[PDB]
């Protein structure tokens, strides 16, 4: 592995980094409460920056469509965030109830599934 | 624990004296462990009746030699009011034999226990500490209580 | 028949249930060359090797060395097969669960006792003095223990360990018999003074008092007389080596007396139980054992405690194997053999069944 | 330059009105021979002298006492003559009346200070942070307190006093580590082990799911080097210790956590109240910088807390010293030097001044 | 080092002598309270002493006083290796601990002493577990009663074989 | 405790160099950075030397590193008392502290290293407030810059005298 | 004038303050025939008469000896009246408090003297290496000390004695001579085998390798001339004899070496100054003046500290007189004046006053 001396700047101490499935897009999420989206195509720059979540963020996820992401956070809140507008966001609060999402994934462009420390595992619906 | 089953009759006997005929309500009464210890039994003529100083003739009735339970229904009258409250007493004095102080002792909890709604136990472990009408006023109510028994303390 | 097990922390005491006192009381001590002796044959090896202890505040720092312990007890100084005798064994206070979890496997698991039961200490002692509320200063070998106990529940934010027991005595009068001329540092001399200490040293009620009155007479002056027939004497040190239980600085320690420490402990419980905690301070221990340490005790702590409440020192005649005692009373009870931790119990909730069945 | 002292339960900081860190940090103690050693020097000296706390809580016991510390602070540790700079002090939280007035008496007569002035220590940390309406959790040494402030102004009727603070942990990971067969009782010894505190502790987010995995990890076991050159290895008694913050019993305390105290003390405001309250949660004070109490807190908050509320801690980096940089940048000011208390309107008004113009 | 091994059943003797394994109460009479031994013909091993037993059953019924029965079994013109199971107290406790006797006579032959002071050291590292030894040159300082009591504990032995001192 | 006084102009000295009063930016310069002392001629008094200090405003126009160009003062074969004025800095504070340096190196003659190292208890108990004692006696010991920040604060110490160590 | 005695073990050093060395150096003994003969005398009559050590490991056993011993010191070796000069005395460490009071009594009634001092032999050895804190082994004839000092006060708890010392070298080298056939049994030829002793042993590096090289050649041989005329040669037993004080076991003795002794009194003191005391290791008295014994003593002490500590040993070439010298320089500065005990202050005091004045 070769350093190639990029150092892209998020708000806080990365905690997830996860990649567009066409690879054309990266999203960081800090503990700064904020999900950095950098452009692959045009020179790694940002793109977009999301807010909204009021504690640190410790899971991501790219849905199939390369156009929608999810990040799960502590604050016991997951957000749909539309990659072009970010006013616009789905607030799925307390998914699992007084446990963070650990962890989390798209099964298709409309289906999240949603984990965390009651060892359970959920599937939601997304309509946009 | 010295694993001891406590007799179901001492049960009833609490339950009858911790709810409030009155010729008949104990004012005292004892217990021991039976002849092959492993019971702990309610004396039979070791009971002080409400009909009949009930402190005095209550003491006197332990033994010197020996440990004992013992089930007080002390009544007192603070400043504020006048209140009638069971005492559990463990009576376990010194010149008693190492085993009969250790199984006892070990067997206490076994019986407390099995008396839920208790709230005051008197450990008198010598004749002084049992005569003493001061130390159970303070195991009562402390400083609140002003008399004893019907009596000034 | 049962077995009972008191691990002390320098002594090991040992013996069957229903006996009046232990068959059995060896140094707990592994020694290994400068292969492995335990107990009496590492004190009679010479000091060509090196003692260590296992247990050396109460706590088993060391389970390997421990086994060795439990091993050389049974076979050699019990005489018996563990795997046809239930064991009985003590804890110290504030003893770590995983600790309490590994004595019950190794008891299972390494010598296959048919059953095991483990008591703390200290309430062995309160229960053998008839009581159930009260406070154990217990002073063995390696560590003094001052234990509140009320209703038969150990405060454990109230406990206080002091580091100062009769180890600490025993090198202090080797160090301060050498002024007289007595050279006592080998091993085995080690062992002359500890016997000079258990028959020749008490507590004096005034130290300052004393010490004029050895240095104005020889009243206090001892003789005793050396295993090769030498026959040396001894004054001051009498009660010189057990006042650094009241006074720590004489071994240049930084930590308060023995009355002090149940005097913090006491104040470290709730006021309504301080009263009956200050009626119903029990001693337990060997290094309890001095003449005269009752009365040294009540005066130091009644000159701490307020002047309204009353001091009671209990030191029962039994005290020094208080805590082996009453094990032997409740192991050999007939009540006692369902109490028991069964292997068959054990081979089917694990260790963690001691804090169940016990405790 | 003004002068800027934080005194607290177990260290006294103090420094320059406009710096960016405390000049002088040292422990707030007072020995006493077993002729009197003021901070620093008490730890250097041990067994000889009895140390003993003016300020323990928060709250002044000792008067005589702390103005040898205050002595000590102008002339060793600042270096400056109190009469030639103007004082700004702090104090703790419900602090009575009396003590206000004694504060302010003592600068003006004994120090001769110019001009003075009397800060909460909450409200400095709450504006340190850009807020003026929030609940503190001033976790220090020797008290841990819960101040929820509403415009600036601390409720005392539901401000909650907490003894669990960084004292007790200290105490409970030497307690701990003896378990290890490491001996840590002398007080040389304890500023040790608060280092390896200081160092190595940290708090699990779970820790049922904490100790599961620490028994198979190999990065939990970490070494620590002794003042000596000896090598102290810690496992799981990193985030053990400081999990007696969120759960007392294993002091044997029955007093609640610290996220339940903060939760206690916000039910004890207005339902108008309440929801800025829990949004603006601010943690100060050395016992709040382990790393992960913050996603610990946030989630033991949330439990207790109604199901539609929004929890935000706040655990900003330099929140340690929160209190002290807060009066720096305060006293530093320009436009504050017309609210200090000059010394003519001391003789004016008296020790009662204090209560108009600090507030 | 002589070179004289230890037999097998002398091995078993002493390991049955030293742990005491539950039995019928029939079967526990049948025990050894005392037990010599001595030299092969051929000087190779050391053996049993036929005959020259204290049985636990023989004590108190038969056997009067175990330590006088035993001294009585010692040949007097004879060196001879023995296992006395004494039972004592001092004035803390109770104990029963196995004591090594070597009896060596000064009438012995010189052959025998020497053969069998050699080889002691031999067959003690086997009969591993044991405390107290007992080196008697002579009658009297083994026919004394005490001269085992100051072996043992020394002055804290108040009784010895339920008998006072 | 030889008896040795301290005169009162080290005394002056010492309680000047303490505490910083407010003064003129021409009198802050006048400050002592590090002086000498030594004793009399009569060795009944420790004396102050004459020229072997370090202003404060030497620090920086002249004198580059303050604590370099101190130990150059120190005579390689005879003992001194030294009190520098270091200023350093730890991850946490900004500190300035006083240092007491006890100056005996080896190849001095043995009357003076009795006497100074005799007499040392007696003038540092007269210089209250001070906190760190520096015992060179070797240059070796003293010439390191990094043998201060240990006596200092110890691994906690990132900065001495304006520069990372 | 004042004069400055070093009443040792085994050699009695005097002479006058000022002097650059003790003018008399004679063995301190006494003997009585087999009517009392004192130092050299005794030492000319060998065994007609027995020969008694008054101090035979620091402390004095028997104090009519030693008036004879002081007697013959002022008249017959120093050749002066005592009622004229002040005397300035050394004491061992861990002197009992009544010898002290017995030795100023003696000074004062018995010989008269004007003015006395008391001094402790361990901080003069410091204090002439320009040093305040540090650890002495001081290596003499009878005993050997480590005093670890801080700060010019002695540590009693952590002084460590242990018996083997010059004597018990001279005794060994003597039994290792009859092996090559040099029977060297009486009085005499004892003093001939402690002149071989101070001339050509010496301490090896590796003692195992330079075992070995003796050998394999003859290198190490070296010869020494009787006084009579014969010449003796001696191998390997020149490093031989001085291996006892590193490996005690070739004397039979059971304790721990010199630089065990060290060790281990370093590791009796508060860890927070045994760094000092590892870099600040000094030795004094005439066992420590072998060639090559202060490399071997790092090496040792290397093997038992930490690897991150650094062990300097100090060997100053004047370490054999040392506590003398410092008494001497000590007792002729003219500020000294003032800390003598006076005639008339003793009076007013008794012998008490030297606890205060002398420390
Ligand atoms: N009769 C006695 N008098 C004074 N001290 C004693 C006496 N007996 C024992 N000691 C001391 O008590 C210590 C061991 O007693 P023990 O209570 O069993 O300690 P532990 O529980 O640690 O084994 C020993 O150090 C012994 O010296
Ligand atoms: N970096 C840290 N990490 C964890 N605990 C710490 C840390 N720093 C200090 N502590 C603890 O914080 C306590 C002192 O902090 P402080 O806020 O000054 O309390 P106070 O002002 O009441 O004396 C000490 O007990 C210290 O051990
Ligand atoms: N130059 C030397 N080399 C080796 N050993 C020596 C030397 N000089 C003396 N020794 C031994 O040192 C012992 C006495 O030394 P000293 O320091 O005066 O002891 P003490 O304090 O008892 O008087 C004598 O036994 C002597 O043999
Ligand atoms: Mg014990
Ligand atoms: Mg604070
Ligand atoms: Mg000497």
């Amino acid at each position: 592995l070769k350093d190639e001396g990029k150092l892209l700047e998020a708000k806080g101490p990365v905690t997830d980094v996860a990649y567009s499935h066409d690879g054309a897009f990266l999203a960081v999420c800090d503990a700064s409460k904020v999900v950095t989206v950098f452009s692959v195509a045009d020179g790694y720059s940002e793109n977009n920056v999301f807010y909204g979540h009021h504690a640190k963020i410790v899971c991501l996820a790219w849905s199939p469509d390369n156009e929608h992401f999810a990040s799960g956070g502590m604050d016991m809140m997951v957000y749909v965030w539309t990659l072009s507008d970010p006013e616009t966001r789905v607030k799925i609060q307390d998914a699992h109830r007084l446990h963070h999402v650990s962890s989390l994934a798209w099964l298709d462009e409309h289906t999240l599934v949603t984990t965390s420390h009651d060892a359970s595992v959920k599937e939601w619906t997304i309509t946009y | 624990a010295s694993g001891v089953a406590v007799s179901d009759g001492v049960i009833k006997v609490f339950n009858d004296m911790k709810v409030r005929e009155v010729k008949k309500r104990k004012k005292a009464v004892l217990f021991c462990l039976s002849e092959d210890k492993k019971n702990i039994i309610l004396e039979e003529g070791k009971e002080i009746l409400v009909g009949d100083d009930p402190y005095a003739t209550f003491v006197k009735m332990l033994p010197d030699k020996d440990c004992r339970y013992a089930l007080y229904d002390a009544t007192y009258e603070t400043k504020e009011s006048k209140k009638e409250d069971l005492v559990f007493i463990f009576w376990a004095p010194e010149s008693a034999p190492l085993k009969s102080k250790m199984i006892y002792a070990s067997s206490k909890d076994a019986i407390k226990k099995k008396l839920t709604g208790i709230k005051h136990e008197l450990q008198a472990n010598c004749y002084e500490e049992v005569k003493d009408r001061c130390t159970l006023a303070e195991k009562l109510g402390g400083s609140a209580v002003i008399s004893l028994e019907g009596k000034p303390l | 028949a049962a077995l009972v097990v008191d691990n002390g922390s320098g002594m090991c005491k040992a013996g069957f249930a229903g006996d009046d006192a232990p068959r059995a009381v060896f140094p707990s001590i592994v020694g290994r060359p400068r292969d492995s002796y335990v107990g009496d044959e590492a004190q009679s090896k010479r000091g060509i090797l090196t003692l260590k202890y296992p247990i050396e505040h109460g706590i088993v720092t060391n389970w390997d060395d421990m086994e060795k312990i439990w091993h050389h007890t049974f076979y050699n100084e019990l005489r018996v097969a563990p795997e046809e005798h239930p064991v009985l064994l003590t804890e110290a206070p504030l003893n770590p669960k995983a600790n309490r979890e590994k004595m019950t496997q190794i008891m299972f698991e390494t010598f296959n006792t048919p059953a095991m039961y483990v008591a703390i200490q200290a309430v062995l002692s309160l229960y053998a003095s008839g009581r159930t509320t009260g406070i154990v200063m217990d002073s063995g070998d390696g560590v003094t223990h001052t234990v509140p106990i009320y209703e038969g529940y150990a405060l454990p934010h109230a406990i206080l360990r002091l580091d100062l027991a009769g180890r600490d005595l025993t090198d202090y009068l080797m160090k301060i018999l050498t002024e007289r001329g007595y050279s006592f540092t080998t091993t085995a001399e080690r062992e002359i003074v500890r016997d000079i200490k258990e028959k020749l040293c008490y507590v004096a009620l005034d130290f300052e008092q004393e010490m004029a009155t050895a240095a104005s007479s020889s009243s206090l002056e001892k003789s005793y007389e050396l295993p090769d027939g030498q026959v040396i004497t001894i004054g001051n040190e009498r009660f010189r080596c057990p006042e650094a239980l009241f006074q720590p600085s004489f071994l240049g320690m930084e930590s308060a007396g023995i009355h002090e420490t149940t005097f913090n402990s006491i104040m470290k419980c709730d006021v309504d139980i301080r009263k009956d905690l200050y009626a119903n301070t029990v001693l337990s221990g060997g290094t309890t054992m001095y003449p005269g340490i009752a009365d040294r005790m009540q005066k130091e702590i009644t000159a701490l405690a307020p002047s309204t409440m009353k001091i009671k020192i209990i030191a029962p005649p039994e005290r020094k194997y208080s805590v082996w005692i009453g094990g032997s009373i409740l192991a050999s009870l007939s009540t006692f053999q369902q109490m028991w931790i069964s292997k068959q119990e054990y081979d089917e909730s694990g260790p963690s069944i001691v804090h169940r069945k016990c405790f």
